[PDB]
């Protein structure tokens, strides 16, 4: 501490008033980064006010100066301008009146639909859940595609990864998981409503726009949270935004609800964080990252739990989202958050462009909770399916040049080319569980092996229209057992046989 | 507010100079602290324990400070500078005592206007020299301006004159012109 | 204040103030200079002393040099007194036509539309390219970018966008040269004030021209891009006009903040970059949209170094665009012209209930077939064209009649290739990649779907063999 | 999309020498022509 | 990467030697 | 003595006393603070300042704030109160069942064992699997690494071995939870109470648990390992037992101490680390081991980052270990389970002299096998298997055999696939390999050797399969 | 320093001979960091740049105002290019028709000090040096 101005009165015996332990004043500021003189009674990680009425926060004490992010514009920041603290760390707004609007990283509405009459305010950075307090993870957090739901399970209280290339379908993933939870809010079931939380880190505020557009058509605004920190907004609140998200989504994990949060995505959310610890004068790592940047994200992940049923029994689900560079996934951010979550959805662009919609790589993509995470009557069809898909696995490459196989060996073959084509599903059309164990049933028990891959569509929504409103009563027989009996799965067959009889 | 040093003085020495410089000008103190700073420089030469004593860092501050007040008093010290080395010792800045004094005294040179002058002869000379060489350097001289004249002998410029101010420089010396001329013959053609 | 040059280290120079601190990004004015030199406030560095940016030559500046503030930042004339005008960074006319006279006048630092002025609504921009049209539409109304390499062709497919679009517009039109060459700025003003574009006689003029080129210093080609959006965002905000920006290239842009930020003393960031790479980029992408009040339709060209998409700043501008364009070097040798990688450009506007149900079908079938042809091509190189008998060669044969029914000959590029350009109706690219993809011309040569636009000239030039 | 029998190690499916381990399309023909010999012989 | 290179690059030098030697045969 | 919070940034706190210094890797008690924050004296700056790393999240730290000297390293609880509790990095029941109330108390650092102290011991550990009995099998009171990348299987071999081993072993086992996710914690604390391992109401518990999660700041993650290996070196020494360490993940040790190196003031080194990566890496392992006094037989999982290897957090790991067990991605997408590289994973004991002469001969005819499997793809890949000739042809066939064969279901891993798990005695693995090797198998398909334990149930699943089909 | 005393005359890179054949009597200078041209000064490449080349001037046409790339590997032939370029150029100069004359400037940066003197060696020869400038930075 020994600047001009402090240094003459020293020498003078002045002493000083405006006593600098509550205030302080600007040494420099530039790039989104303020040390300020004075400030001595300011805690690590607090909120600061300065004099244009901009907000920051103390990174780095240190003896002679505070390292202070600035959230927004510094050209407002000036030397010697006066900064006060606020006297608490930063806290975000809570509570079931952030559903429907669209907030920033500091939970200020910019939707203009009005104030939010918020009670509760919860601090960014709550430490996670412990070992005792949370439960295996147990229930189903249904995405809504075949795909997922069948290969690569998601449960209420996992971070399930989606990774992948730029344009492979990563927020098309995100999106379709918010928009199948339309199902289980109208319902009067309470245990199966999920309150999505999406939170949008450096993009475009029309691509934002345009999220909320689509999730304003579907009506799954009612139950999501969008949390906006885009490419204009400073990089303090693009690093703050996962955490604001993160305590919205706790509150309804505390309060016996289940909740699910996108990060979208936590690779911009490094940049950010970057770009500070490069300006705060921290010394980088491996591509100019700071060393914190896996306890970046990993104490982010981590509060995603299932709670027990003593802590109120509530779940948050986590779907991070990390972009690679033409696939590298060897580099040091999505090596990091791929050993953090429980899973991953790998995105290819040669299976983007070969048809494959969406395009998850199945031999890449893992899910540590397993059959756990999905019902009974998923379960013993995806298990079938995972068999049947290895199998085809094996057979597969004979299309390159092989000519004659066996019978058994051909109807593999066909098998798996149906089921190759039953993953494949369109955009912003999520399917319900039964919808989708009953056409992965018949795909792997033969009843579309006289069908053309062309007509499988066609068969998925007409099929599923005859068994909806003539034979309700087997819908009802299969959700009373929860399963597949040997009579339910001759009557099903006998309608399929029925159906393309009619087809 | 600080008050403007007549010249510009660079580095944290030069800052802590021109702190010390403003201090004793908003006060009626500049040749108070200028003369015990000078005599404090001289005992710090005349006895280099004193100053191993302030550079070491291994010792206490608290040391440090009781050492420079005991020596302190002997100046007498009333004030200003008391407060200068209790900072430069709260501080880790008492390593470089001897660079504070020395940027302080370029300070206080150019207070009173004074402007270094260094001349350089191939042999001493007196009288009739020194008369002329005055009045020419007196020449130079803005109103309200002193000479420090410092007189070198060289014989490496053979002879002439070589002589320099605060910041302009002449080589009017037998040895850098026949090397030109020298040169002027070798590229002649 | 009255300010005093510190310390001038390349394009940054050093002010020390005595009473007043200007902001941060106001515009300080050197006193003894002949032209004008504007000095960019960036930092404040204590002790009342500012870091700044030189909008041009640091040359001949002294230490203790006075320097004056403005109280602004750089403000540069906006309106229809723009139109047929070419200014600098600083809104100085460097077109040698007299001052720009006009009463208004912008700053070229502006907040970006916030989240309630945005609109969502998406139309496709027909242009007449085959292979924009089918594979990766442009929206109008939305930032279109332009990723390539050296010679791969950008400046050849920006100056067709703007023959294509830009003559039959109704609104106006403002190209930012961004760091390229004066020679291509002399062509494109030529190029305007003989296609009527610019008019010289009256004020009928609907383009603004903006260039700061690559003999600029890094401050004046890391603001002109500045520039260009203020007077775009003149056009969008204060008359409701539906604007085209066409940005030559917004590399530069990038390129120049690392070059300045050398200088900040910033520790520098992967591959050399400035920290606040992705902040910066955001900060002026954010900017340039369609808001209610007017919509932009942007055009960016995107330089990659050494043809490195994995480059961070080529990276961080694929979130900043609807419509992304990716010229391949490959492509390019191979004579296709325009060289846009089919499986690498995307539009968000390819979508069946955007531009129908035939036309994305058929978009998603040609990338099937491209996609298919290059699993196979490991198998051509080393071993040949024995694989699978029909069903290969089927899928190489069509492959490669696509590959050749994309390329174009351009209005821009028939002065140095010879082929006269061609516009392709929308209806007719569809109809020519669904009489490929059925089989029906598989009898044809692949030569015969090389260079020519409609499908009826592919059977023409297959009967002329 | 299942991460064919040759295709890489680590990419998704394969493993084993060299033409196997770099992927592509060699190691599909490596393992098209391995198990339609080894389901031959089954 | 350079892993990947270097595997690639391995198993084309493969490529080469067995074919050689079949060219050799044949 | 008493100190005061000079500066804060990240988890590296310093602070500067007035009296007497405390020494390096002191433990500090932050005073003003309600969840008892405990700072460890990394190095001293001078000034009468040292600096400090946290083992606790920072924030709210205040400059000026009064630091405590505790006058010694982190001490711990340790002693069978231990056992059937989770402790923290700094010693705290996180349990939620009371106070940890006993009279022994060790530093979290401490010296190696002497070479005086060394014990060469070696005798073989049977575990139940297939390819870890018979090519890189683990010696008793040996150390174990499980070396692989993300989602090859580390954590699911180490719960197989857990209940293989440490629930019929005879003497207490230790767990560390290093760095790893919260849930897999509480899984594994569950699983231990339905086994029987932990009793809550007994005293009757074998295992002793210390968990430093992902959540964790760098400090607790880069000590937290230690505080597992104290409670172990008090079993072992202080008691004499037979203790199994099991440590999950031991990699997180290294990477907490690379996140707080660059702000300890240290260049970085080569791919970017602490300078500090083998000697720390050093000390910490090298207090792990068989003393003359007792035997420590440690398990542990090696995270391998991007699947590299020549990583140098895997590399220095590499020579700390008498058996290593490398998890390959490429024989985990085969669906081989568990993903042991055959012809990348090593043992000590792997020698005639120590295994038998049948043991190493088998062992040695496998890899041999599957290292000519490799050599013989590349001419499959070229010239197609119609032109390989009889001798390669029974080349391939066996070493699929073999490969296949290699595959086990796991116990653990029964709720992820269905199948039943299955535990291999060492005399029926030789068996089952040697008649691969010799050819009298020839004759069954290559998929009646895919998930079963012995090779009677590969006839019987080749039985099955003939007579559906 | 410029001028057209400089054209015969081989210079370093601060323009002070080499050659050994005395002073240069330049009357001017013009400094070295000098910004380009703008949009209006300029006009378009109109005039031919004649190489002496019949793959050069027919397939790959340079004109005057005109940055062309020699681009390649080691010794393929870049060097050989330019100076025969630079020598082809005699045929105007010595011609009484000012607007074909095209002085040449040798710009030598990096090179061999014996390889920049068998340069200048070919073009006395060739008396290709009464209109060039060679600026040698070895
Ligand atoms: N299952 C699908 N079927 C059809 N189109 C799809 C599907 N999934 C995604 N798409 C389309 O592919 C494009 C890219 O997908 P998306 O934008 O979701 O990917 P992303 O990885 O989030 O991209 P970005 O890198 O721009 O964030 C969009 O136009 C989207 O409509
Ligand atoms: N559509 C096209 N038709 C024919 N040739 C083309 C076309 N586009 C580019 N080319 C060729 O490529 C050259 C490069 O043109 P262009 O200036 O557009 O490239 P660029 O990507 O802007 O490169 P630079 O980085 O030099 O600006 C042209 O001069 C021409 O030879
Ligand atoms: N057209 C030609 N006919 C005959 N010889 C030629 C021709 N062009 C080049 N050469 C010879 O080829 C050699 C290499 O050419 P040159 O030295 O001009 O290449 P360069 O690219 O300048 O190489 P360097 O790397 O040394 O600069 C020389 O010996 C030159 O005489
Ligand atoms: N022995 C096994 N049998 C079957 N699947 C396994 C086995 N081991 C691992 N897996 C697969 O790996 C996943 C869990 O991997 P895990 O052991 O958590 O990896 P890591 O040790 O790297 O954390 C599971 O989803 C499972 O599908
Ligand atoms: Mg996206
Ligand atoms: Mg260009
Ligand atoms: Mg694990
Ligand atoms: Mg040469």
């Amino acid at each position: 501490a020994e600047i001009s101005a402090v240094l003459e009165e020293k020498i003078l015996g002045a002493a000083p008033k405006e006593n600098l332990e509550e205030t302080g004043r600007v040494l420099s500021i530039g790039d989104g980064i303020a040390r300020v003189y004075g400030l001595k009674n300011i805690q690590a990680e607090e909120m600061v006010e300065f004099s244009s009425g901009l907000k920051g926060m103390a990174l780095n004490l240190e003896p002679d100066n505070v390292g202070i992010v600035v959230f927004g514009n510094d050209k407002h920041i000036k030397e010697g301008d006066i900064v006060k603290r606020t006297g608490a760390i930063v806290d975000v707004p809570v509570g079931e009146e952030l559903l429907g609007r669209v907030v920033d990283a500091l939970g200020n509405p910019i939707d203009g639909k009005g104030p939010i009459g918020s009670k509760t305010r919860q601090r960014v950075g709550v430490k996670a859940p412990g070992i005792i307090p949370r439960v295996s993870v147990r229930e189903p957090m249904q995405t809504g595609m075949k795909a997922v739901d069948s290969l690569v399970p998601i449960g209420r209280g996992q971070r399930e990864l989606i990774i992948g290339d730029r344009q492979t379908g990563k927020t098309a993933i995100a999106i379709d998981a918010i928009i199948n939870q339309k199902r289980f809010n109208d319902a009067q079931d309470e245990k199966k409503k999920l309150y999505c939380v999406y939170v949008a880190i450096g993009q475009k505020r029309s691509t934002v726009a345009q999220i909320v557009k689509r999730l304003t058509d579907t009506d799954a605004m009612r139950y999501t949270i969008v949390v906006s920190a885009t490419a204009s907004d400073a990089a303090p609140l693009q690093y703050l935004a996962p955490y604001s998200g993160c305590a919205m989504g706790e509150f309804f994990r505390d309060n016996g609800k289940h909740a699910l949060i996108i990060y979208d995505d936590l690779s911009k959310q490094a940049v950010a964080y970057r770009q500070m610890s490069l300006l705060l004068r921290r010394p980088p790592g491996r591509e100019a990252y700071p060393g914190d940047v896996f306890y970046l994200h990993s104490r982010l992940l981590e509060r995603a739990a299932k709670m027990s049923e003593s802590n109120g029994g509530g779940s948050l689900t986590a779907l991070p989202v990390i972009e690679t560079q033409a696939g590298d996934v060897s580099a040091y951010i999505p090596t990091n958050v791929i050993s953090i979550t429980d899973g991953q959805i790998f995105l290819e662009t040669e299976l983007f462009y070969k048809g494959i919609r969406p395009a998850i790589n199945v031999g890449l993509s893992v899910s540590r909770v397993g059959s756990a995470a999905q019902t009974r009557a998923m379960k013993q069809v995806a298990g079938s399916m995972k068999l049947e898909l290895a199998q085809y696995r094996e057979v597969a490459a004979f299309a390159q040049f092989g000519s004659d196989l066996d019978a058994s060996t051909q109807q593999l073959l066909s098998r798996g080319v149906r089921l190759t084509e039953l993953l494949k599903q369109g955009q912003y059309v999520p399917m319900a569980i039964e919808d989708q164990v009953a056409i992965i049933y018949c795909g792997v028990r033969g009843h579309l092996d006289k069908v053309e891959p062309s007509k499988i569509t066609k068969f998925e929504k007409e099929f599923s229209q005859h068994i909806k409103t003539s034979h309700r009563d087997i819908l009802d027989t299969i959700a009373k057992e929860g399963q597949i009996s040997p009579d339910t799965d001759a009557k099903l067959k006998k309608v399929v046989t029925d159906f393309l009889s009619t087809f | 507010q600080l008050v403007k040093a007549p010249i510009q003085v660079f580095g944290i020495e030069g800052r802590y100079a021109t702190a010390l410089y403003s201090a004793a000008v908003k006060q009626k103190k500049l040749e108070a602290v200028e003369k015990d700073l000078v005599q404090l420089n001289a005992s710090l030469k005349k006895f280099p324990r004193l100053g191993e004593l302030l550079k070491n860092p291994t010792l206490s501050r608290q040391l440090k400070k009781d050492a420079i007040g005991s020596m302190l008093k002997e100046q007498k010290a009333v004030d200003l500078t008391s407060n200068f080395l209790d900072l430069l010792t709260e501080n880790n800045r008492l390593k470089m005592v001897d660079g504070v004094i020395n940027a302080f005294k370029t300070i206080m040179a150019a207070h009173r206007g004074e402007v270094i002058c260094e001349v350089t002869s191939a042999k001493p000379l007196d009288e009739a020299a020194r008369k002329d060489l005055e009045v020419a350097l007196k020449g130079f001289l803005k109103p309200g301006q002193n000479i420090k004249l410092t007189l070198k002998t060289d014989p490496a410029i053979i002879g002439g004159l070589v002589v320099s101010i605060g910041d302009r420089f002449v080589d009017m010396s037998i040895g850098t012109k026949i090397k030109r001329y020298t040169a002027a013959l070798k590229t002649a053609v | 204040s009255n300010g005093q040059i510190t310390a001038v280290i390349g394009a940054v120079v050093d002010v020390q103030f005595e009473d007043q601190l200007p902001p941060i990004l106001n515009a300080l004015e050197v006193q003894g200079r002949s032209p004008r030199l504007i000095l960019e406030v960036a930092q404040h560095l204590g002790e009342n002393t500012v870091r700044t940016i030189a909008m041009d030559g640091t040359e001949g500046l002294v230490r203790g040099q006075n320097v004056l503030d403005t109280g602004a930042p750089i403000k540069i004339p906006v309106g229809p007194e723009t139109l047929g005008r070419i200014m600098n960074v600083i809104g100085e006319p460097i077109d040698e036509r007299g001052p720009i006279v006009t009463d208004k006048f912008a700053a070229i630092h502006a907040d970006a539309p916030e989240f309630v002025e945005m609109s969502v609504q998406q139309e496709i921009l027909v242009t007449g390219i085959k292979v924009v049209d089918l594979l990766a539409p442009y929206a109008k109304g939305g930032k279109i970018g332009l990723f390539g390499g050296a010679g791969v062709g950008k400046t050849v497919l920006i100056m067709e966008l703007i023959n294509n679009v830009a003559k039959a517009h109704g609104g106006y039109s403002v190209f930012a040269g961004v760091g390229e060459r004066t020679r291509e700025g002399n062509d494109l003003y030529h190029e305007m004030i003989e296609s009527g574009v610019i008019s010289l006689k009256d004020k009928t003029s609907k383009v603004a021209l903006v260039y700061g080129q690559m003999n600029e210093p890094p401050g004046a080609r890391a603001r002109v891009a500045l520039t260009g959006l203020t007077v775009a965002e003149y056009f969008r905000d204060q008359e409701g006009q539906d604007v085209l920006l066409f940005i030559d290239n917004i590399f530069r842009f990038t390129q120049a903040g690392s070059e300045v930020s050398a200088l900040l003393g910033r520790i520098p960031s992967a591959v050399g970059y400035q920290p606040t790479l992705a902040t910066d980029m955001g900060t002026m992408q954010e900017r340039i949209t369609t808001t209610k009040k007017g919509s932009i339709t942007s055009v960016q060209a995107i330089y990659v170094p050494a043809d490195d998409l994995t480059d961070p700043a080529p990276a961080t501008t694929f979130a900043h665009l609807d419509a992304t364009t990716v010229l391949s070097r490959a492509i390019a040798e191979l004579g296709i012209y325009p060289a846009v990688d089919p499986l690498d450009s995307t539009s968000r506007i390819l979508d069946p209930n955007i531009i129908g149900e035939e036309h994305y079908n058929i978009a998603r079938g040609v990338q099937k077939i491209l996609q298919d042809y290059k699993s196979l091509q490991d198998i051509i190189a080393i071993l040949g064209m024995d694989e699978l008998s029909e069903e290969d060669k089927l899928i190489v044969s069509r492959a490669r009649k696509i590959q050749r029914f994309l390329s174009q000959p351009f209005q821009v590029a028939e002065v140095f290739t010879g082929h006269a350009g061609k516009l392709v109706p929308i209806k007719d690219t569809i109809k020519g990649f669904k009489m490929i993809l059925n089989g029906e011309l598989d009898h044809l040569p692949e030569v015969a779907f090389y260079m020519v636009g409609p499908i009826e000239e592919v059977v023409a030039k297959a009967e002329k063999i | 999309q299942l991460g064919e029998l040759g295709t890489g190690a680590g990419k998704g499916g394969g493993g084993g020498g060299s033409v196997r381990a770099a992927g592509g399309s060699f190691g599909r023909r490596e393992a098209a022509e391995e198990e339609r010999y080894f389901r031959q012989k089954e | 990467t350079l892993k990947a290179v270097s595997i690639r690059l391995k198993s084309v030098k493969n490529i080469q030697k067995i074919t050689q030697s079949m060219k050799m045969v044949s």
